[PDB]
């Protein structure tokens, strides 16, 4: 019926920078 | 040092929408 309301992120925090 | 184990089953919640990230379960069977 219904999922767990867990971490719904389109881009998850990764270790890296940009730069 | 010690165990990071402190969330059912070492999980964390991500501050960015404050639901819990939990890693792909696709074992234990
Ligand atoms: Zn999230």
């Amino acid at each position: 019926r219904n999922r767990r309301r867990v971490c719904k992120c389109p881009r998850p925090v990764v270790k890296s920078g940009d730069k | 040092s010690h165990p990071e184990d402190d969330w059912l089953e070492n999980i964390d919640v991500c501050e960015n929408c404050h639901y819990p990230i939990v890693p792909l379960d696709g074992k234990g069977t």
